[PDB]
């Protein structure tokens, strides 16, 4: 269940909104394009002030839509309800094994019609031939799923959609906007169109290996594994005309279908050996992956009959298009470990990893990987015989490089497309090769050509990170305070990014490149407490608290002032945080006109509007007139964790925390403006009603506005806040039925839990959006209650 | 396992080593005219209607201020931030053009005459579409990179400067890419969409009137009319050329702005916007999609101005009110009026796009801003809606070509060089404004009946033939360039042309806010609002190789 | 001239389910056994394709819709059946000798 | 567990128990035209082409006689047998064109005109269709099966006969759908592939004129010439008819089968094949299919006959060689001839289809045969090879409409009524003949150069005005159907129709033979050759229902 959101205008509220955007310009707000009448005039000091308004019972003379107040989140969602039902066998032989799971899980989403389901069933097995020297085995799963996803962004545009359009037509037909009001389309009737959009989605993967043992301490294992899953569905597009939204008749089905098969080899060879205290383990390997994908529709438009059943693409009359395509990528892995232990006292592991990827030229196709791993147990060590206070006092120390590849699997190619402009595509911009070079006007095939989707790259190579942590882990009394303190330096080199070109290159300049170096170091320090009471009652505390600070290092010069990794455009973000942010700085609302020519001079500048600050003291507010103003480094994050068993009850809370945090978010330009926006007259947030005025003259709130003159939607420190939170991610307690009555059923376990996802929340003051953690969102996460048992034959 | 890591292909493409291939070449030329028709949307329109609201001619218009604000700035030069989004748009935008044309004349260059003779003139075709968009570039922002060297490399890319060149020596480098044309395209182009040789002798000569009025200084103030560059205009629009071509006035004006008479004698190049033709929703243009009328629920953008329908008015002997034309507002019984007038302006009380069936009145069907922005509707480039040319996508469109020159602009800007030249063939500039006035007077094919059923009194009347001061002579051509080209988005260029932007837009600025209160606050800062600025986020990946245009650091 | 490729798909899913009581008794020579069921069946057919012509690379690494710039066609359909079925067996032998 | 038999619903279809609903009652009206297009094929067309090989216009042509050797058995008359696939086929498809006209007349029956008044136009429309088959299977067949009952339930379909009604009663029932369609039909129809009131009088007439010429006897003989019959085709050929929708003489004959001129005035009903047009490779004329000449590749089937080329000869006053054209073989050079025959068939050393870049030659190149059918090729349905109108499938086809009533014909129609009548209305009948003549006299300006590039002596006149006998008049109008509408499969229609067919085609046998040796052993029987067989497997299927033609059993 949604336990709030972002609080928007009502019907009201949003004109009276309005009214003070206009009375604030000197514009007669009777003169509104929306049908609102105000009776307003001059208080006793000169100053607007509103008496009364009126609103028509219709929106549009023609009388077919009616003046609403509706709450269009309300609308749009409901109670999800979510179930699962998961069913094990598993038979425990001399000679081998098998597994055997069914289960099920149903999601009615908390958004209207939407819903989810997974069957699924999981079946393992082994067979000890040769008795245990050759092994046969297989992991196989199998899952379908169902599911009607919600559209893109279907919250935030009943967010956005002004509260007196209704629900409902005059008639019983779906509501939409008259007139001037937005170009918006009615939120819940976009879901009943989307409603029959439904795809099916079948997975299996699994492995088969055989594992032969051919001396005392040798092995040789091989694995062959599998992943194919297949979508499939029909995305339905049905006539619309309410209000002036319309799709004219369009009527069209697309029947779209995706395959992904991905294959796995290995080898392994492990030898294990020990010599009284000397024990040492080796271990070389080899494994090739695969991954082959491909996708491809259907679409056709005009149907006599707008039904599901009616609507294939054989029985459509108009056009058609057909789409697809399918990529793929290849990696080979070689690598190796090497295990000692002297005295259960020193430790050392080696390990050595060559990586290939079809990502890359043959000229960086590969890259090899080393770690060095130490280990010193000083508790064990004969002069640390005295300390009875301590069981444990370990101390590790590593340092291992691995790598990154995640990027296109055309990243390295100059790509040409022939995009003859067959694909939707808002307000223009094809960017199609078709074109009627005869004047013919059309009605038939134009020629084409070939466009530019991106620049190569013959010297695109591996994202390198190096990495290193020293450690100490411990545990005093008789294990009753168990800790550990490590530190951790982590230092990532030609960073891989999809780049875009400069303006001047023109269409299809981004390219994947390497791109400077970060380096992220911190230090995490858990501490546990475990303890009975003797007294029935059993704790078990488990804390975590972690600082980390993060810094770019070398960037081309291209894109530091770019700034893709921080810094606007305006400053270099090189020995700032990844992410780090120049803007100007929002120092409060000017209150007088003597306040407006005693500041530097700025074009917006007017009473009620955002003063900003004159970094460097030239007497102008331009471009230079900006610093950095956001960091998201955490101060530190934190997590504790409770355990509690008690008369076979138990109560779990888990804790999580992050303090002393910027965040920055675009919510306030919903909020706080009736302008700040490139589209108009959209419904925005309750904020504005505590906008500045005359009348209401000590608010951090810029006056309304119709115009943002001012340049509002500047970045600014008044969009930064702090998103210091904590909260409680899980709560949950659980009965356990004691064993004498249990077993009662031939039934060894039986379990109830009663549990809580997502409940608490404690922000900052200063902070006014929904939840600091996701800071762009004007919904939070939405609880979960779940009732559940684990019965156990 | 090495073979292993290369057998997977890319699908569905070509690769950068294989698209210079001759197999290839006229693919790429075609796909260089296609940007035009699809490299724009709804707030980057290659016909720059956006960016004309700024003139004297055109509100915003839509729901209100709120409605695409970051135009509102534009139209009342108050507010506009070096950051805004369709600034760098719109530079962006063009500069993809100019990508499409250099990819072609890259493997035009490795071409063997021998075996491929069209080569000279496909490249000709491709330097046109180059100098078309760096014209634009250069009328939006003055301080433009000239990006003419299909064979740079990308990282050269980086280094390019807008002000490697003079502002005279840009001028110079559009006018050289015309000029290849010229000396190179065929003089009938079987394939209309393909500019023939007039089309580059008038663009030709579009440039070197622009470049004409020349702003040597560090600023934009004029430093000069220079007499050769004005030559050059002469020698281009030479009716010599012109007949060779075939291009001449349509009959009736309003021929030039309808479906069923694309491709006239007076469209010397045009964008062929096509209709079933394959694409998802046909290659229309999208671009105008904001100016259709609140009659199809949306969005009722690009509304003519109550000053650019008083312009049309004429003097009991059919001549415009020069100095009293916008006291009044017009009234169709006692006033009489420019046949042109009812081809661009849709007012209340009178057939949109000449169908009885849709009659424009007062209305929340006809103004989406109730009164705010008047109720007034671009005619130019919307049609019947009834055509079987308007398609409904994200927004109303249609095939309707775009025409970039018409004719009759060859005609007057023959007619203003001659007058700023001065060598007393000022009466051979009269009869050029003649010939477009006198087709003006004729164009009421159809609207004939206006007289009987709404009491419309057409008069318009050729000039005079005698001597003229010059200033007398510019008067007439400019007041010709109004009700000629009324918004066909040049009317703001011509005056930043002038040198007299400043000075109009401010007085139609008090002038115009006693009708429209969205001009309450406006103001022109000279020297600074003639030109858009550079995009602040092209200025900043350019590692300071770009500079700023004056007024605006 | 003609180049093209379909891109063809189909879809066979078939579920079956039974309940089944059956009863087996002897006493001396008599023997005896009882049946009776139930099935439902139920049986879900789709396909459909793309098709697009004109393709400047004649491989099949080429060759698919995106990259073509001739006219598309889009086909496809579905049908499907159901079964519900209810039976039961007896079986007798009196002396291994009648049956 | 009987809820869950119910579930699952017919997918992408519409069921007969809603398809009669008015909102698909438009869909299936457009169905019934389109079957005109799509029913059709290579061996089967609607043109008829195939089946008039049988007369003295044409030969099959192909590789040679193994090529559709039953359309060989056709073109000699032996060897035809009752089971033939073809004939069976023929059959099978116009009778599914009425399907479509029937099942719509069906949905249009119940209908409300206070709320669709368009009714009774597309029942016309729907009959119209109805009688143009019905008219088509009665020239292939005589003795037709009459389904004119929209309302007959699928089972009332075996107890129908060939026979319910006398030969002259059938006539009469093709009559009367045309007659309603007269009666109904608007003046007028914007939508060109719908008749108009001038068409149905057309077909009325033409079916009233077939129906005048009786075989009331037990065979094909004929029994007379009914005048009341007669007088329908004058009544319904009437000027003032023909004139109130527009139909008229094409000032070239050229313009009947060219691309460029589709739908002119004299195309009074046409067939509108169609290309890029959403099918998978155009609604074109695919039945026309093996007509294309060898130099496509394929298949140089319909090829004109040597006696027809002859036929275009005239006599030093332009007029024909009534008795002693096919003495010897034309000679362009030294013989006077009739233009209409470099419009009909393309002889060698003259352009295909007006196109100087193929010249005809007597090769292997022009005839699949080797010249084993000569080497003419047909024109009137094939297209300049450069057309952006022809396409290859199967078979190369393009989408040049079929006319099915030609304006000609209903003058040439008139005239033949007039002439059997003989109330000394003669001279009228000879002025609508000279009206057809003197158009093609005038009809070079597509070949207006042959004097001089090859030595055509072109001369046609028209006939003297004056008292002419009968038989005389007959002559001349049999005459003018000869070199108006060759190729066009109505020449062996006619010859039936007049009740000569045995004597011409086999006097033609005896004649061709000596130039073409697949009539080396034909031979035309009396009372039996007229007409196609009814199909073995219909007489079959029909339980004793139907009875065969008069000398087939
Ligand atoms: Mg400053
Ligand atoms: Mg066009
Ligand atoms: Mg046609």
């Amino acid at each position: 269940m949604y336990q709030s959101k972002m609080n928007v205008l009502n019907t009201e509220q949003y004109g009276r909104a309005m009214w003070q955007a206009y009375v604030n310009d000197g514009e007669n707000p009777n003169g509104n394009a929306l049908g609102y009448a105000y009776n307003w005039g001059y208080n006793a000091d000169g100053n607007p002030v509103l008496y009364g308004m009126t609103l028509s019972k219709y929106l549009d003379s023609k009388n077919t839509m009616p003046v609403a107040d509706t709450d269009w989140f309300d609308e749009i969602t409901r109670t999800g309800v979510i179930q699962q039902y998961n069913l094990s066998v598993s038979n425990g032989s001399e000679k081998g094994s098998s597994f055997f799971s069914l289960g099920y899980y149903k999601n009615l989403g908390v958004i209207k019609d939407t819903d989810f389901d997974r069957f699924s069933a999981r079946m393992n097995s082994d067979y000890k031939l040769i008795d245990d020297i050759l092994t046969i085995g297989q992991h196989f799963t199998l899952n379908r799923t169902s599911e009607v996803q919600a559209p893109g962004g279907i919250i935030e545009t009943a967010l956005d959609i002004p509260s007196a359009i209704p629900v409902y037509a005059s008639d019983g037909s779906w509501g939409g906007p008259v007139g001037g009001w937005p170009d918006r389309r009615n939120p819940r009737a976009v879901l009943e169109y989307n409603k029959d959009n439904r795809y099916t989605y079948w997975r299996m993967f699994g492995d088969a290996y055989v594992n032969l043992t051919p001396f005392k301490g040798f092995n040789l294992r091989s694995t062959f594994g599998l992943d194919y899953a297949n979508k499939q569905a029909r995305y339905f597009t049905y006539p619309y005309q309410e209000g002036t939204q319309t799709n004219n008749g369009k009527s069209a089905v697309e029947a779209k279908q995706e395959h992904w098969t991905k294959w796995m080899w290995n080898a392994i060879a492990t030898y294990q050996l020990e010599v009284g205290k000397h024990r040492g383990d080796v271990m070389i390997g080899m494994e090739l992956n695969r991954e082959d994908d491909s996708h491809f529709s259907g679409y056709k438009e005009d149907f006599s009959i707008l039904t599901p059943d009616y609507m294939w693409p054989d029985a459509g009359s108009g056009t058609a298009q057909a789409y697809g395509a399918g990529e793929g990528y290849s990696l080979v892995s070689f690598f190796g470990k090497m295990n000692y232990s002297y005295a259960d006292r020193y430790l050392l592991s080696l390990t050595l990893r060559r990586d290939g990827s079809s990502r890359f030229g043959k000229n960086h196709r590969y890259a090899t990987f080393p770690s060095v791993s130490l280990g010193w147990r000083i508790t064990q060590e004969n002069f640390m015989k005295e300390l009875t206070w301590l069981d444990d006092l370990k101390l590790r120390a590593s340092w291992g490089q691995t790598g990154n590849q995640e990027i296109s699997n055309l990243a390295r190619y100059t790509i040409y497309a022939p995009n003859y402009g067959t694909t939707d595509s808002f307000g223009g911009q094809s960017y199609g090769t078709a074109y009627d070079i005869t004047g013919s006007n059309g009605g038939g095939v134009l020629p084409s050509g070939f466009k530019r989707n991106q620049i190569g790259n013959d010297n695109i190579k591996w994202e390198t990170t190096t990495q290193t942590n020293v450690g100490i882990d411990f545990s005093l009394f008789k294990q009753s305070l168990y800790g550990s303190l490590e530190y951790y330096y982590k230092k990532a080199t030609d960073i891989l990014t999809e780049m875009a070109g400069v303006g001047v290159l023109g269409e299809g300049g981004s390219r994947w490149i390497n791109s400077g170096a970060m380096k992220n170091q911190g230090f995490e320090f858990n501490l546990g407490y475990r303890n009975k009471t003797a007294f029935g009652l059993t704790y078990d505390l488990n804390g975590n608290i972690s600082t980390y600070r993060n810094e770019i290092l070398e960037l081309p010069e291209t894109v530091a002032a770019n700034g893709k990794f921080g810094g606007n455009g305006v400053k270099s973000v090189v020995g700032h945080t990844y992410g780090a942010q120049v803007g100007y700085i929002a120092d409060g609302i000017f209150k007088s006109q003597d306040e407006v020519d005693n500041h530097a001079t700025q074009e917006g500048a007017a009473v009620g509007r955002i003063r900003y600050r004159d970094i460097d003291h030239n007497g102008v507010i331009d471009e230079r007139d900006q610093n950095w103003i956001y960091d998201p480094t955490p101060s530190f994050s934190y997590g504790l964790n409770i355990y509690l068993e008690y008369k076979n009850f138990d109560l779990t809370m888990f804790w999580q925390g992050v303090q002393g945090v910027d965040i920055i978010s675009d919510v306030k330009k919903k909020s706080d403006f009736w302008s700040a926006s490139n589209v108009g007259f959209l419904n925005k947030g309750t904020r504005l009603l505590n906008a500045w005025s005359p009348t209401n003259p000590n608010s951090d709130i810029p006056a309304l506005t119709r115009s943002d003159t001012n340049n509002e939607q500047r970045v600014s420190t008044y969009f930064v806040e702090n998103g210091s939170f904590l909260k409680l991610r899980n709560i949950q307690l659980g009965y356990t039925v004691p064993a004498v009555i249990s077993k009662k059923m031939r039934m060894d376990r039986l379990r109830f839990y009663c549990s809580a996802q997502n409940l608490l929340t404690i922000k900052s003051k200063n902070f006014t959006g929904e939840d600091p953690e996701n800071p762009n969102f004007s919904y939070p996460i939405p609880v979960n209650i779940t009732f559940g048992l684990n019965i156990g034959f | 396992c090495d073979d292993f890591l290369d057998r997977q292909v890319p699908q569905g493409i070509v690769t950068g080593d294989q698209i210079a291939s001759p197999e290839y070449v006229d693919n790429l030329v075609i796909s260089a005219y296609a940007i035009w028709a699809t490299g724009d949307d709804i707030n980057s329109s290659f016909s720059l209607w956006n960016y004309d609201v700024r003139s004297d001619d055109c509100y915003k218009g839509g729901s209100g201020t709120e409605d695409g604000g970051v135009f509102n700035a534009l139209e009342i030069s108050k507010g506009i931030n070096t950051t805004d989004w369709n600034i760098n748009d719109i530079w962006k935008r063009l500069y993809q053009c100019i990508t499409r044309a250099n990819t072609a004349l890259q493997s035009l260059d490795q071409m063997d005459e021998k075996t491929y003779p069209l080569k000279n003139q496909r490249i000709a075709e491709m330097r046109f579409l180059r100098g078309h968009a760096h014209f634009m570039l250069k009328q939006l922002f003055k301080k433009i990179v000239i990006v003419n060297d299909e064979n740079m490399e990308p990282d050269a890319y980086n280094e390019l400067s807008n002000t490697t060149y003079t502002n005279d020596e840009q001028w110079q480098k559009i006018a050289d890419d015309f000029q290849f044309a010229y000396d190179n395209l065929p003089e009938v182009q079987i394939e209309k969409g393909r500019p023939a040789q007039a089309a580059a002798a008038a663009y030709l000569a579009k440039t070197y009137l622009y470049k004409a009025y020349r702003q040597d200084g560090a600023d934009n103030a004029l430093t000069g009319i220079n007499e050769e560059d004005l030559k050059q205009v002469v020698k281009y629009t030479d009716p010599l050329i012109m007949a060779k071509g075939g291009y001449g006035l349509e009959t009736d004006y309003s021929m030039n702005f309808l479906p069923q008479y694309e491709n006239g004698a007076e469209s010397v190049w045009a964008i062929q916007y096509s209709i079933n033709d394959g694409t998802y929703n046909g290659n229309l243009n999208w671009g105008m999609g904001l100016t259709t009328p609140q009659i199809l629920g949306c969005c009722d953008f690009h509304k003519p101005s109550q000053n650019l329908v008083n312009a049309f008015k004429t003097d009991s002997q059919g001549k415009p009110l020069f100095s009293t034309y916008d006291n009044e507002n017009y009234e169709v019984a006692t006033d009489n009026v420019d046949p042109r007038l009812f081809h661009t302006v849709g007012m209340p009380g009178f057939p949109y796009k000449y169908n009885e069936g849709y009659i424009i009145q007062k209305n929340d069907d006809w103004s989406r801003s109730k009164g705010l922005y008047g109720y007034y509707v671009s005619l130019k480039e919307n049609v019947d809606p009834d055509c079987d040319c308007l398609k409904k996508g994200s927004y109303w469109a249609s095939s309707l070509n775009h025409i970039v020159i018409r004719y009759a602009d060859v005609l007057l800007m023959r007619a203003e060089a001659l007058i700023q030249l001065n060598d007393g063939r000022i009466t051979d500039a009269i009869s050029l404004i003649n010939e477009v006035r006198s087709r003006a007077a004729g164009s009421t094919m159809l609207i004939f009946n206006y007289k009987e059923d709404y009491g419309v009194n057409f008069k318009v009347t050729p000039y005079d033939l005698k001597a003229y001061a010059q200033d007398e002579a510019m008067k007439m051509l400019k007041w010709e360039r109004r009700v000629e080209f009324g918004m066909e988005s040049s009317r703001f260029f011509d005056l930043v042309r002038w040198g007299e932007a400043k000075d109009v837009i401010n007085a139609y600025y008090v002038t115009e806010a006693s009708r429209c209160s969205i001009y309450k606050n406006a103001g022109f800062t000279e020297n600074k609002n003639e030109y858009l600025p550079v995009p602040f986020e092209q200025i900043s990946a350019s590692n300071g190789n770009y500079t700023q245009n004056f007024g605006w650091a």
